[PDB]
DNA sequence: ACTAATAGATTAGAGCCGT
RNA sequence: UGACGGCUCUAAUCUAUUAGU
């Protein structure tokens, strides 16, 4: 008879420091943990786009209703839960023509098609920038479905990447999304059908833009202070590979900040997904500088995780320059091996937050369940957990297992219960899909913001 | 005292504005009655003597409302009393409320208008509110956040009571006592596959390794009569097992590789003398029935071959042996799909399509239900089913998965 | 040293549907 | 690319071993 532990769920800071487990019911019922003034808005796209832009704006100000009202929490409207204001009325509006999207279509280069496309709304973008006064808090690109399928050196990589030297938060919004009822399979009905789900749509694109303005919708706070949680994350480039990394770190003040530490970590090898000493030397003391550089004092523990296990020089080389008193703590965290739980009796999967430890250096975690605080389960199927291997250093094995918990908590992009795999991960896998997107950069920003 | 804010509304539908109001202006140290936060007398008692406003939450449906009605006639009664003619406050919420259906007792007053914003409904509601000195609190988040709880964030309470979870690891019941070395590198003809035995064995080094004996291997692998069954290594597996056995012959770690290799090829051996249908996939193997082999092609009152429109959806297992943590059959469930239930769909992506479409339909215990019944199939005895490796040496599976118990479960 | 084979492992990706 | 999740198909590396160059 094998025995589960259960790590509960962690709370999330909000507005006025209260806490709660579910941001869609934290922060319509709290408020953001800052709030910005307002956030100005900024559109490249048709006068189709911009038509649909408006009309979803000004739908979002009221409260929206989802079919299944108890299960997901319904939207109030974007100043009742946020605090600040969203009109439709402030667009800085750039107009895009369809013709020059087709004669940028024709091109027989699909490398250059794509990069022109990427080219007509950034430059756009940049434009208006430099020469409206109005400022712009976010750009919201409403695309038409022709750039989205014709298309296909991505749109949303290089996009996001080549505006990355001037600093320009931008959501890319598919005129499918906003307009989904007017986008029919020629069968009468939606491609994709938003209308059991609309209002958790609205929390998604809402909580994103809220993101991508200045405010931080909430924050974390169960998790160990004097800890860097430092997530590496590697991506192929055809024979290099190319590593990011993404920590979270509580400060002086107790408020954890989330930042990515990223700097170019280029390796070529046969032997792949392995840094050589220097760059993990200069990726160690890249992380341990911000740290410093925010708190003062050094860590306490550097929790190095990732989605691979570390061989040995690297690990030496981490330990050299690491200074004394701190403590390194590798775990790899994978998702292959299927450990399916059927309960016995029931329809409804394993409740998400339960843990299988096989032994004092490994275990298994339910990241993905049945949370009864939506009564919605994460997982459609059976959710395969995650396991959390310490694969160097000291830990306590439950200890870890919360640390992840809590860690898979923080994802702006989407204001879901809760993400499968931890967020520094995640979002160290965006930028490395971004930073990898374009030309190399001499100091990519380090603020998400920018790249989600 | 009256010091407590009553608000009315629709029973079932009015929850979300209500919940939401109510919420918002307890935290901000006013005094709420609802009857979702929180029987007709007890309705009445608050508005006849605890109520100090009447906030009615209007719609098309909080007008139809008998029993909303009842309430703000009794307001209307209340509000004489009081000599207040800012009594009942009209919320009004719903989008098609057009100031032209409103009931006679309300229709006189100004409404609070909450159709276009929530946001700044509440702040006029509280503009009305300090306009009329209602007394308030201090929002303090403590006993507020017991109301709080008590509304959402005692919901999330777990239910701490015991279940039992089946799992997809089937555990090795018994391997052979002693690990056996044999060497046939003067008699392996060149170009002979070691897979193409009749019993699994693996040529590491210059030896071959197998759980079978000498002799076992004799049509498969000629000369071997003559082969002196004294030119073999012998090793106790459950020292490896324990990782105990570390010569510089052969580490622990490549011992066990090798007993998985030996496990997997047997399970895959077994499987053609089982008679089911194998399928290949991209890194591993998966077995399913051919329709018909099963007696009205399903076992233990669960259907494993059924149809969906003009294919024939089959469920399918690959089996992965693994020694950590501990020696199980890791066991993953997948669907085929054949036309006729004859043939297998030569399209990767019309498979995969098909599966993505079928597996709306099941559920947990679908999934689980399957899953052991096509298992169950496997068993030889009452209690397990063996796995072939030698003339006289045999593995034994469990042929049900591991039980993992949890303590803690939801409402279900 | 360097290629080929048989594995098992460990990681990538590309993809395609569901909600 | 509002999202999340499951799955499917490729691909390489690592390790061991034999063969060959
Ligand atoms: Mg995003």
């Amino acid at each position: 008879m094998k025995e589960l532990i259960y790590i509960h769920e962690p709370n999330i800071l909000f507005a006025n420091g209260q806490k709660c487990a579910d941001p869609r019911d934290g922060l319509a019922l709290f408020g953001p943990f800052t709030k910005i003034y307002g956030i100005k808005s900024g559109v490249v796209g048709t006068q189709y786009g911009l038509s649909i832009f408006k009309n979803y704006i000004n739908h979002i100000q009221k409260p929206i209703y989802n079919a299944n009202n108890i299960t997901r929490p319904m939207f109030p409207g974007f100043e009742a839960v946020f605090g600040c204001k969203w009109d439709a009325d402030n667009v800085v509006f750039k107009e895009v023509t369809k013709e020059e999207i087709e004669k940028i279509l024709y091109t027989e280069s699909n490398h250059k098609r794509t990069y022109d496309l990427v080219s007509l709304f950034i430059n756009k973008i940049i434009t208006a920038n430099k020469n409206e006064d109005e400022k712009v808090d976010v750009w919201f690109l409403v695309i038409p479905d022709e750039i989205y399928q014709y298309c296909r050196a991505q749109f949303h990589d290089q996009l996001k990447a080549r505006l990355l030297e001037h600093t320009i938060p931008t959501q890319i919004l598919r005129e499918s999304t906003l307009a989904w009822r007017d986008f029919k399979n020629k069968f009468g009905a939606p491609k994709r059908d938003f209308s059991k789900i609309e209002g958790h749509l609205a929390w998604t694109i809402s909580t994103a833009a809220f993101y991508k303005a200045g405010g931080k919708p909430w924050k974390l706070s169960d998790i160990r202070s004097g800890v860097c949680y430092l997530g590496l994350v590697y991506k192929q480039i055809e024979p290099k590979n190319a590593c990011c990394a993404a920590q979270m770190f509580l400060d002086n003040g107790d408020g954890t900040v989330f930042k990515g530490e990223v700097g170019p970590w280029y390796n070529q090898e046969k032997h792949e997904f392995h840094l050589n000493p220097k760059e993990a030397k200069a990726l160690l003391t890249q992380a341990l500088n911000s740290y410093k550089e925010q708190n003062g004092v050094f860590p306490k523990e550097i929790f190095i995780h990732a989605k691979t296990k570390f061989n040995g020089q690297e690990w030496n080389a981490f330990q050299e320059v690491t200074p004394e008193g701190t403590n390194l703590v590798g775990v790899t965290i994978t998702k292959t091996k299927p450990l399916k739980l059927f309960k016995s009796e029931g329809n409804y999967p394993i409740m998400r937050g339960n843990a299988f430890i096989v032994n004092e250096r490994s275990a298994f975690l339910w990241t993905v369940g049945y949370v009864p605080k939506t009564e919605s389960t994460l997982s459609m199927e059976v959710p395969n957990p995650i396991f959390i291997e310490i694969n160097k250093g000291e830990a306590d094995i439950e200890q870890v297992l919360k640390d992840v918990l809590a860690l898979t908590k923080l994802n702006y992009n989407a204001c879901i219960y809760a993400d499968g795999v931890p967020v520094t991960l995640r979002f160290a896998d965006k930028i490395g899909e971004i930073l990898t997107a374009s030309t190399e950069l001499k100091a990519p920003p380090l603020a998400f913001k920018y790249y989600i | 005292a009256r010091n407590k804010i009553f608000i009315s509304h629709a029973a079932p539908d009015d929850n979300d504005f209500t919940k939401w109001l109510a919420l918002k202006l307890i935290a901000l140290g006013y005094e709420v009655w609802c009857d979702v936060l929180f029987f007709w007398k007890v309705i009445d008692k608050e508005i006849r003597e605890g109520a100090i406003k009447f906030l009615l939450a209007t719609s098309e449906i909080a007008i139809k409302r008998d029993g909303v009605l009842k309430e703000i006639a009794v307001a209307e009664k209340v509000k004489k009393q009081l000599k207040d003619d800012n009594f009942i406050i009209p919320l009004i919420i719903d989008e098609n409320l057009s100031y032209d259906d409103l009931p006679p007792e309300i229709i006189r007053l100004n409404a609070v208008d909450f159709k276009k914003s929530w946001a700044v409904g509440l702040q006029d509601l509280l503009k009305a509110l300090d306009d009329q000195k209602v007394e308030k609190n201090s929002p303090d988040p403590d006993k507020s956040n017991a109301l709080y709880q008590q509304i959402f964030l005692h919901n999330k309470g777990i239910i701490e009571r015991e279940e039992i979870y089946d799992s997809n690891w089937f555990s090795i019941l018994s391997f052979p006592k002693e690990l056996r070395f044999h060497d046939y590198e003067k008699l392996m003809p060149k170009g002979f596959d070691v897979r193409e035995l009749t019993y699994p064995a693996v040529r590491y080094k210059n030896y071959l390794c197998t759980f079978a004996w000498e002799y076992d291997f004799m049509h498969q692998l000629p000369k071997t009569e003559t082969y002196n069954s004294s030119q073999t290594i012998r090793i106790p597996t459950e020292e490896i097992l324990s990782g105990k056995y570390d010569s510089p012959f052969i580490g622990n770690f490549e011992c066990q590789r090798l007993i998985v290799q030996l496990l997997n090829k047997a399970f895959e051996l077994r499987m053609k003398e089982k008679g089911v249908r194998e399928y290949p996939m991209s890194n591993k193997m998966g077995y399913w029935f051919e329709k018909g082999k099963l007696e009205k092609d399903k076992f233990n009152k669960v259907l494993l071959v059924g149809k969906q429109k003009d294919k024939h959806w089959h469920f399918g297992i690959s089996a992965a042996g693994k020694l950590y943590p501990f020696p199980v059959l890791m066991i993953s469930s997948h669907i085929f799909f054949t036309k006729d239930g004859k043939e297998l769909i030569e399209s990767k992506k019309i498979q995969h399509a098909a599966r993505r479409r079928q597996g709306k339909n099941w559920w947990n215990d679908d999934w689980r239900n399957k899953l052991l019944a096509f298992v169950k199939y496997l068993s030889d005895d009452e209690n397990s089913f063996y796995l072939e490796v030698g003339s006289e040496e045999k593995i034994y599976i469990s042929n049900e998965p591991v039980q993992f118990v949890g303590k803690v479960s939801y409402n279900m």
